[PDB]
């Protein structure tokens, strides 16, 4: 079964995915800005 | 004693018999301060010579111990100031070390200058050599200076910082900080010393 | 004798690298 | 020098494995397959993670015991 | 010398807002009866 | 010119001197293995399997060929205290005398290769010069390496073809090699569970195999290829000694904190155990269930076996120990001989007391009878100090219930106090100290040791990644070139 | 035997210094 | 595109009429952080009357792990 | 009994070097010698 | 064949980020900044707030804060309680649920400062190496940083992994610091272990070296300019040294006995001289990690304890150690439940 | 219990004092740093 801690381990793993993405889109955004 | 204060003289007799300049006993004086310090100030204020270092390891590990525990000297300003002066010795002398070695190519100051106002900032702080060592030759001499100075005050017995009881809610009860637990192993300490009953 | 294997340790400590050391020192010092 | 200082010597296993060290240097090009790489290296790290977990009582599994009791199975 | 929100304009801001409202939190505090 | 820290280096060009040198130390280090097999079983003492396993005898090398599968020996005795017939080939003797022959045999193979030098193997076809094609070697090595991994989980752990591994009960009381069968589900991931070990060593080694094939057939991309300078031998030698780095935190840590692969009947208990009441909250349940069932508390306290009492003593635990109390932990307390029985005092009211067991920090502690509400009731004085509760007013006295001084009391306050400072390290027992001189004071058993090692290990290792990896990015900067 | 262990290792350092001090090799790299 | 010098900014009337209208907000917005409780709620810190609860006068203690919460929370007195 | 290895130098250590060793090696002793004792 | 050099394809986003992160601007971000910024950002703004606001009423039974009414000595984040032994103590684990006043009533913002700020070393090694591949000098800086990560690493994550948890690492302030030198004083007997002997001349060597160079440099300077004060007699694009070593190294040999003829070979000593010593300390405290602590000199207490009329500084240390142990467990390991009646504590009336 | 005994004309009070004088001191401690960090960009 999915126990409580199982779900926030996966909600951690989801927010931590959102991190790298939004970092990854602010340096891909800003280059395309300057270059 | 005298032997240390006349190799302080000789250090400048020597420096003028060559063409240098006189500064380096002044640099030679911190350790020499603290030295007749702990040697001879700290005796004279509490009155007798068993209160000197003894002149071993585990005597120096006892000397400590019993200043921690009479004169609380770990929350002394001037022994923080002594313990910056030594740390801030040591991470210069490893960064200088550091810089130098790495500009030496088979440029000593014009081009680690470049590394280091981008590593952490601070550009064109240190860009004349001379202020640089200047600033190394200053820094653990001044720390050494006011740590002696601390003993020698705690000599005629001040004492360093005391903050017990310093944090009361309501109703006058007491609220235990670091600085109690502090005071706790200082006054183990103390009554374990000290012998009252002696035969 | 005290702690043989002390004392053996301390020669081993102080012969080997003294005799390693003065080996090359005087294997280097003939160039 | 020439052939970097002449042949050397021949023996049965050598040439029998000559052919495992012969392309060296070469290379495919643009980036070949590092994306696939990059995937495996986060689901590794993912791996990790949850065994990570799984030992320190971060995670608590239904069927892990997480003790010497579970030697008792 | 015209753009801004560049990098050097988050780096200071950032450092300096939040030392600001603690400043004020900590001159706040100093005045309480205990 | 170079300097006696640079001296190696000769060897960073010709594979074939490398080849050499890789043998020799691997000769030296088989020999080391055969020579401390020898050393130990000439000094190990089968008499007592009980009271005196290996860890007590400060044994290393020994419990790791038992936990594969060996256990007899050529003198007749086994490492459970029976006696063996049947030794056969396999044993410590044998293994021992193996691996100094194949020390042996590296060694000429070594000097061979130091003398051929110049082979054609070590020369690609094109421009003539020396050259590893590092990929290529690292696919073969890798699928060579994860089939002997297939193979050992497949074969020896699982026990259809090998005798499988070592297998005990939670608490250290009956444990033997036994054939271990795979566990798949959720229950294969916590390292107390034996079937997780088997298998790993079959999943894991299939994935070697494929992962093998692929280094293979592809080869590297350019960018990857100028990037980690994959031309070089010294990038290699960084993720290597990386490699070898995270491997020993991690056995390290599954050492000290516990796990399948490392049972406390090989190598002791934990500090882990002792902190929690491990064994004392079993012996505890254990007694309370006998007296529920009816029965007297002697006969309920003369049921729990003496290796379970062993195993709840302070000296047993491998945190208590010194940097340089060197030798084995027998020879700091002394070689146990018996188990005189559990203490229970009582003060001249009738309430029972309890003496405050000594925590792991302290060295040296007070000893404090306390009754079941935790308020302190009787003590000692510090040195000839004055007295308000002491042992002789309170005039508690001492019951032992089994062991070997059952049904006795005592209540002459000397033996009250001697035993009071006794039980506050656990259970008593009785030490024969007149054989091996102990000193009096602890020792730490292997599972300190072997932590301690290959931590430090582990944290020179960091230090020589950083070097390594350093010098192999700024190649050209540190030859003075281009 | 363990007091003159320690006079001999002191001894011995106090022989380096001493040897260090007066039988260098002359400083001319730099001079 | 040259990173404008600070001298520019500090001589600048834009700068000003922001940061000095700004600055002010922020400090007032922790005075009033401070001032109307909202650090104790948030931050958990117990006020000065409510350190030693009516049923408990010795410093709390967890000895717990996994209902850690429930312990705080009934130590709290919340 | 090939061909001769170019790659064959010889180590060198200068005198400083040599009381350095022995100064490290006689200090080390020293400091840890009481320990080893006990 | 198909030869190629370096950078002959097409360009690709990766050579886009390269280009943007490696620019000239006030801060050099770089690739390693990624990782630096934010979590060093994080561990000082944590740290920060731990200690104006956040408390340790429930976790040591202390009060550390600004709105407490604790000075800049006496505030500091203290460590998890004892009963949460190892856990990471993430906001969503199983300990805090998500709840963030609990979350920081239990103790996890020293976690959470102390990964971040792990983190944030790794990342300033990395910013290090960069710039030196970047401005192509040798990384020296590298080890010389080494050093430090070594020593914290070992006493903020070792220490406390060998130990029953958390509760035993540092807590981030001064009075913490200084209790936990005192612990270890009391437990360890840490001042007679040598390699905080090595450490301690590693460091006091360095600060020597520093003083006498700087010393020796500022008072051998050429005379290059007419004005009484030296320092506006030099520019960074000199060709020459600005001072004579020859004179330097004669006055030092005649004065001390031995003195430095290379530059270079000064220079590397300064550097070498305190990473090995805090080399060494580390490997003293990962050792201490696991109990394994030199305290006994056996011979000296077998020798006290037979005959009362024998007395060395050493006996006193030990008796000041259990001295200390005995008056001050009762209140610094309050899951401990320990209460020594007044008879028991040891004292020097008794001796 | 905890409130703070002084108002807010204070808290506005030493808001000005304290908010003007550290945004005007901020770009002239980093002025330097910036002069010379072109000088030493654009040039190696
Ligand atoms: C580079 C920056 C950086 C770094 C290195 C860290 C690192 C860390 N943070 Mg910090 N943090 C950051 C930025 C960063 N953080 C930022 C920007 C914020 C604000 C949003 C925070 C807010 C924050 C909080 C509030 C907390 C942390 C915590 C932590 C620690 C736990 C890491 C963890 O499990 O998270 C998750 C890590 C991952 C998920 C790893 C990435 C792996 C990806 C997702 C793989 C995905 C592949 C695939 C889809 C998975 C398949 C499996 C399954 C889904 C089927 C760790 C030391 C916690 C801690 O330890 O505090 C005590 C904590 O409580 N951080
Ligand atoms: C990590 C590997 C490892 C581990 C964990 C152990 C663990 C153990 N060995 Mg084994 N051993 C090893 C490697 C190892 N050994 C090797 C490589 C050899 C070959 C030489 C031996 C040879 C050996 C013998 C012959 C014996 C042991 C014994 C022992 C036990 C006693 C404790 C001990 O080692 O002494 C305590 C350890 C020390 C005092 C070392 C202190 C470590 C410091 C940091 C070193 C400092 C060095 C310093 C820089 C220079 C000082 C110079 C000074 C001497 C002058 C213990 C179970 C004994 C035993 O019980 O067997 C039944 C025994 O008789 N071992
Ligand atoms: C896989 C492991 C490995 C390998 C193959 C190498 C190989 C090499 N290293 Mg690296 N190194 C390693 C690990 C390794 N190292 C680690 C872990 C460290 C951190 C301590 C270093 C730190 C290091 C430095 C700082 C330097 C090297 C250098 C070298 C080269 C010359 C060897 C040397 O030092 O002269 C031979 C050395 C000696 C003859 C001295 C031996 C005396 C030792 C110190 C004491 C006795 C050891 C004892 C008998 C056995 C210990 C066993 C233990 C490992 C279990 C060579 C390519 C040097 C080089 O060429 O780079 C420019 C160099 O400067 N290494
Ligand atoms: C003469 C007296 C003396 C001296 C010189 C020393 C010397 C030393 N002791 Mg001490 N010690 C002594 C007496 C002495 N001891 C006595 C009598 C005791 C009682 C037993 C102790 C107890 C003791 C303990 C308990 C410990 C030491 C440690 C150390 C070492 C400190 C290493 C270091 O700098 O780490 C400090 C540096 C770091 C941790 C690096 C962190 C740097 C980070 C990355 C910076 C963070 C950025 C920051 C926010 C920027 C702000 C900058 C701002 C401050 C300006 C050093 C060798 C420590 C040690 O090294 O053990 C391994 C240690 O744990 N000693
Ligand atoms: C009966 C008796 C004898 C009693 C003795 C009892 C007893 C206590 C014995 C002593 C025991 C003993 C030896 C204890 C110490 C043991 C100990 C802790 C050892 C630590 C060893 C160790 C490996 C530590 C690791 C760290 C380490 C390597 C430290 C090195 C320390 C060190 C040598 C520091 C340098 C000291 C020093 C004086 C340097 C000065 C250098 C110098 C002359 C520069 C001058 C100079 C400056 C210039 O600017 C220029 C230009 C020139 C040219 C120039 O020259
Ligand atoms: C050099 C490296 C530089 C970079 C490093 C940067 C930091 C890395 C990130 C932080 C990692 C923190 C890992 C925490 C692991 C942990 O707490 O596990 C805690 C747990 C153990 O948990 C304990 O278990 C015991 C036995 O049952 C008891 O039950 C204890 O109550 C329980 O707390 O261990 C693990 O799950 C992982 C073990 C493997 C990792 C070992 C690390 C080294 C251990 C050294 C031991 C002493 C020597
Ligand atoms: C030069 C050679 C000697 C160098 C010193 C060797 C170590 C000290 C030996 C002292 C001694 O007398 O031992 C004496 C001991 C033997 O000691 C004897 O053992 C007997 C066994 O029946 C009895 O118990 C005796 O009572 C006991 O005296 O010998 C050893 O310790 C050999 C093992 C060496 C240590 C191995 C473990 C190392 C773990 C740390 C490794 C990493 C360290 C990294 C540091 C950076
Ligand atoms: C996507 C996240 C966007 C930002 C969210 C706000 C961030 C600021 C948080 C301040 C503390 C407030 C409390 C939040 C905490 C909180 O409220 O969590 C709650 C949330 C859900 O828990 P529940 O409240 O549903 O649980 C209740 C019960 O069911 C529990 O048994 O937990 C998660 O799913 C994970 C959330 C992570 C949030 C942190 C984001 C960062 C993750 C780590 C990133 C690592 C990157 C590594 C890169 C290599
Ligand atoms: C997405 C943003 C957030 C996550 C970023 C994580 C870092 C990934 C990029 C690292 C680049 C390091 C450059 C060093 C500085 C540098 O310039 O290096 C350069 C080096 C080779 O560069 P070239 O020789 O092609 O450069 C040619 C010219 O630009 C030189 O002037 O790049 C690499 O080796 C790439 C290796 C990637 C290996 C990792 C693959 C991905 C792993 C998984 C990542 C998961 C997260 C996504
Ligand atoms: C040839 C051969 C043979 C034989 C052989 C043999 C018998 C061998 C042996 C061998 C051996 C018998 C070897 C040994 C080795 C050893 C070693 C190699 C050791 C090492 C050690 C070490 C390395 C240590 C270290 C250390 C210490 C001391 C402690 C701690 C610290 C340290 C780590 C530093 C025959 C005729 C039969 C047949 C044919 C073949
Ligand atoms: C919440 C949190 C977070 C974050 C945080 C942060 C990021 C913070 C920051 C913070 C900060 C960033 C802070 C700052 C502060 C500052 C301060 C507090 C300052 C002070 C100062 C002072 C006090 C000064 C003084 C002085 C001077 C210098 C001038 C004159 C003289 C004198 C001495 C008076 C997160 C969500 C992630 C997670 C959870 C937790
Ligand atoms: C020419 C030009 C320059 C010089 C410039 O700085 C910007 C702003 C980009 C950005 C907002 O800084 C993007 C910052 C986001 C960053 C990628 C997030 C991850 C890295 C760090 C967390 C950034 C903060 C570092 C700072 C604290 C030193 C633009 C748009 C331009 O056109
Ligand atoms: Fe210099």
């Amino acid at each position: 079964a999915v126990t409580p801690s199982l779900k926030n381990f996966l909600g951690s793993l989801i927010a931590g995915a959102t991190v790298l993405g939004g970092i990854a889109l602010a340096i891909t955004a800003v280059s395309k800005f300057d270059k | 004693l005298l032997g240390v204060y006349c190799y302080m003289g000789r250090e400048w007799e020597l420096s003028f018999r060559l063409g240098m300049r006189p500064w380096i006993a002044v640099a030679y004086s911190a350790p020499v301060a603290a030295a007749s310090a702990v040697f001879l100030v700290y005796p004279i204020g509490q009155g007798s010579f068993s209160d000197g270092m003894p002149l071993g390891i585990s005597g120096t590990f006892n000397f400590m111990i019993v200043f921690q525990a009479e004169h609380n000297i770990l929350m002394h300003p001037f022994h923080m100031l002594g313990v910056a002066g030594v740390f801030g010795g040591s991470l210069f002398s490893a960064m200088h070390g550091s810089l130098v070695t790495s500009s030496l190519i088979r440029y000593n100051i014009v081009a680690a200058h470049g590394y280091f106002g981008r590593l952490i900032f601070q550009y064109a702080s240190f860009n004349n050599s001379r202020s640089l060592h200047f600033f190394l030759a200053a820094w653990p001499v001044i720390g050494i200076w006011f740590t002696a100075l601390g003993l020698s005050t705690m000599a005629f017995n001040l004492n360093g910082f005391n903050f017990n009881q310093s944090v009361v809610d309501s109703q006058g009860r007491v609220l235990n900080t670091w600085a109690d637990i502090i005071n706790r192993a200082n006054l183990g300490m103390e009554v374990m010393h000290e012998r009252n009953a002696h035969n | 004798e005290v702690n043989i294997y002390g004392l053996t340790a301390t020669a081993l400590f102080i012969i080997i690298p003294t005799s390693f050391l003065l080996i090359l020192y005087v294997k280097t010092a003939s160039t | 020098n020439s052939d970097f200082q002449e042949p050397g010597l021949v023996t049965p296993l050598g040439t029998l494995l000559r052919p495992l060290n012969s392309e060296a240097g070469k290379v495919l090009p643009g980036w070949g397959t590092t994306v696939l790489m990059a995937v495996f290296i986060l689901l590794f790290a993912a791996f990790l993670l949850i065994i990570l977990e799984i030992y320190n009582s971060s995670l608590i599994l239904d069927d892990v015991s997480m003790s010497w009791e579970t030697l008792a199975k | 010398v015209y753009p801004i929100f560049t990098v050097r304009w988050l780096a200071i801001h950032g450092i300096a807002v939040p030392t600001i409202f603690f400043l004020g939190a900590i001159t706040a505090m100093q005045f309480i009866q205990r | 010119g170079l300097p006696w820290y640079r001296v190696h280096t000769v060897v960073i060009n010709d594979p074939g001197r490398l080849i050499s040198v890789h043998l020799m130390h691997t000769a030296l280090v088989s020999g080391w293995a055969g020579s401390m097999a020898l050393f130990e079983i000439s000094v190990f003492d089968p008499s007592d399997p009980v009271l005196n396993p290996m860890w007590r005898q400060g044994m290393f090398v020994l419990p790791f060929m038992t936990r594969l599968g060996i256990t007899q020996s050529w003198g007749g005795w086994t490492i459970s205290g029976e006696t063996a017939t049947n030794p056969g080939i396999w044993s410590y003797e044998g293994v021992a005398a193996a691996h100094i022959i194949l020390s042996g045999a590296l060694f000429l193979a070594s000097v061979w290769h130091w003398t051929y030098w110049d082979l054609e193997l070590f020369r690609d076809p094109r421009t003539g010069k020396t050259a590893l094609d590092l990929p290529k070697i690292f696919g073969i090595h890798l699928f060579l390496s994860g089939l002997l991994c297939f193979g050992f989980g497949a074969f020896h752990v699982t026990g259809v073809f090998g005798p499988g591994i070592w297998v005990s009960d939670p608490y250290g009381l009956t444990g033997s090699v036994q054939p271990v069968a795979p566990s798949w589900g959720a229950d294969g991931f916590d390292p107390y569970n034996p079937g997780g070990i088997a298998s790993h060593h079959i999943a894991a080694g299939i994935l070697g195999v494929l992962a093998g094939l692929f280094h293979l057939c592809v080869r590297p991309s350019i960018r990857l290829y100028f990037g980690l300078s994959m031309g070089s031998i010294e990038t290699v030698l960084s993720s290597s000694i990386a490699a070898v780095f995270w491997a020993a935190f991690v056995v390290a840590g599954t050492m000290w904190y516990g796990s399948a692969a490392t049972p406390i009947e090989l190598f002791g208990p934990t500090r882990y155990q002792w902190d929690q009441g491990f064994f004392q909250q079993e012996i505890q349940k254990r007694v309370q269930a006998s007296l529920a069932e009816g029965a007297s508390l002697s006969d309920a306290w003369s049921r729990i076996p003496e290796k379970l009492a062993f195993y709840d003593y302070i000296g047993n635990n491998p945190a208590k120990g010194g940097l340089f109390r060197t030798g084995a932990m027998n020879s700091g307390d002394g070689i146990a001989v018996g188990w005189l029985g559990h203490a229970s005092f009582k003060d001249q009211e009738g309430r029972e007391l309890f003496v405050r067991r000594m925590p792991t920090f302290f060295e040296t502690f007070p000893v404090l009878l306390l009754d079941k509400d935790g308020i302190v009731r009787a003590d000692v004085p510090f040195r000839k100090a004055e007295s308000k509760y002491s042992i002789e007013q309170v005039g508690v006295s001492v019951t032992f219930y089994g062991g070997e001084l059952d049904g006795l009391t005592f209540t002459d306050p000397a033996t009250v106090k001697k035993y009071a400072r006794k039980a506050q390290l656990g259970e008593i027992f009785e030490f024969d100290r007149s054989t091996l001189q102990s000193d009096g004071v602890f020792r730490s058993s292997p599972r300190g040791w072997f932590t301690f090692g290959h931590v430090c290990f582990a944290l020179l290792f960091f230090f020589g990644h950083i070097w390594h990896g350093a010098r192999t990015i700024f190649r050209d900067v540190f030859a003075g070139i281009d | 035997m363990e007091a003159l262990v320690y006079t001999f290792l002191l001894v011995g350092t106090l022989g380096i210094i001493f040897f260090s001090i007066f039988f260098r090799d002359p400083p001319r790299m730099i001079k | 595109p040259v990173e404008r010098p600070f001298s520019d900014i500090l001589t600048s009337i834009r700068y000003w009429v922001i940061h000095s209208i700004t600055v002010p907000a922020l400090f007032i917005a922790g005075w009033l952080f401070v001032s109307t409780g909202l650090a104790y709620d948030v931050f958990g810190t117990p006020r000065p009357n409510e350190y030693f609860t009516e049923d408990r006068q010795e410093a709390p203690l967890i000895t717990d792990r996994f209902n850690a919460l429930e312990q705080v929370k009934k130590l709290s007195g919340n | 009994m090939a061909r001769p290895n170019p790659n064959k130098q010889v180590v060198e250590l200068n005198r400083t070097s040599l009381y350095w060793g022995l100064l490290l090696i006689f200090v080390l002793a020293v400091l840890f010698s009481s320990y080893i004792f006990n | 064949t198909i030869a190629i050099g370096t950078y002959q394809e097409k360009r690709t986003w990766f050579d886009d980020a390269d280009d943007w992160l490696r620019q000239d601007r006030f801060v050099f971000v770089g690739w390693s900044g990624l990782l630096l910024f934010p979590c060093a950002y994080f561990a000082l703004g944590g740290w920060l707030t731990g200690t104006t606001f956040v408390t340790s009423w429930y976790t040591h039974g202390l009060a550390t804060s600004y709105l407490e009414g604790c000075n800049f000595l006496t505030a500091a984040v203290s460590t998890p309680a004892n009963s949460m032994a190892h856990s990471l103590l993430f906001v969503w684990g199983p300990e805090a649920q998500g709840d963030f006043t609990r979350w920081c009533q239990l103790g996890g913002l020293w976690a959470f400062v102390a990964l971040h700020g792990a983190f944030g070393l790794i990342g300033f090694m990395l910013r290090q190496f960069e710039i030196a591949r970047s401005v192509n000098l040798r990384p020296y800086n590298a080890i010389a940083f080494s050093a430090p990560i070594a020593v914290f690493v070992s006493v903020f994550l070792i220490y406390p992994l060998g130990q029953s948890g958390w509760f035993f690492a540092p807590s981030f302030g001064v009075a913490a610091i200084f209790r936990f030198i005192l612990f270890f004083q009391g437990f360890h007997n840490w001042t007679l272990n040598p390699f905080h002997m090595m450490g301690v001349a590693g460091v006091l060597g360095a600060a020597l070296l520093c003083a006498i160079h700087g010393a020796t440099v500022e008072n051998t300077l050429f005379e290059d300019g007419d004005g009484a004060n030296t320092f506006r007699a030099f520019n960074p694009t000199q060709a020459e040294e600005t001072y004579s070593m020859v004179t330097a190294n004669r006055f030092w040999s005649q004065i001390f006995g031995v003195a430095f003829s290379n530059k270079r070979w000064l220079h590397f000593f300064m550097l070498l001289v305190p990473v090995t010593g805090l080399w060494m300390s580390a490997i003293g405290v990962v050792g201490l990690a696991l109990n394994l602590r030199a305290y006994d000199f056996v011979s000296q207490e077998i020798r006290a304890a037979e005959d009362p009329e024998f007395e060395t500084f050493y006996t006193k240390n030990i008796l000041l150690n259990e001295g200390i142990r005995a008056w001050m467990a009762a209140q610094d390991q309050p899951h401990e439940r320990l209460v020594f009646p007044e008879e028991v504590l040891p004292r020097g009336n008794a001796l | 219990v905890g409130d703070v005994n002084a108002p807010i004309e204070y808290a506005v009070g030493a808001a000005i004092l304290v908010s003007l004088v550290a945004t005007a001191i901020i770009p002239i401690v980093l002025n330097p740093g910036q002069q010379a960090a072109d000088k030493i960009f654009n040039a190696k």
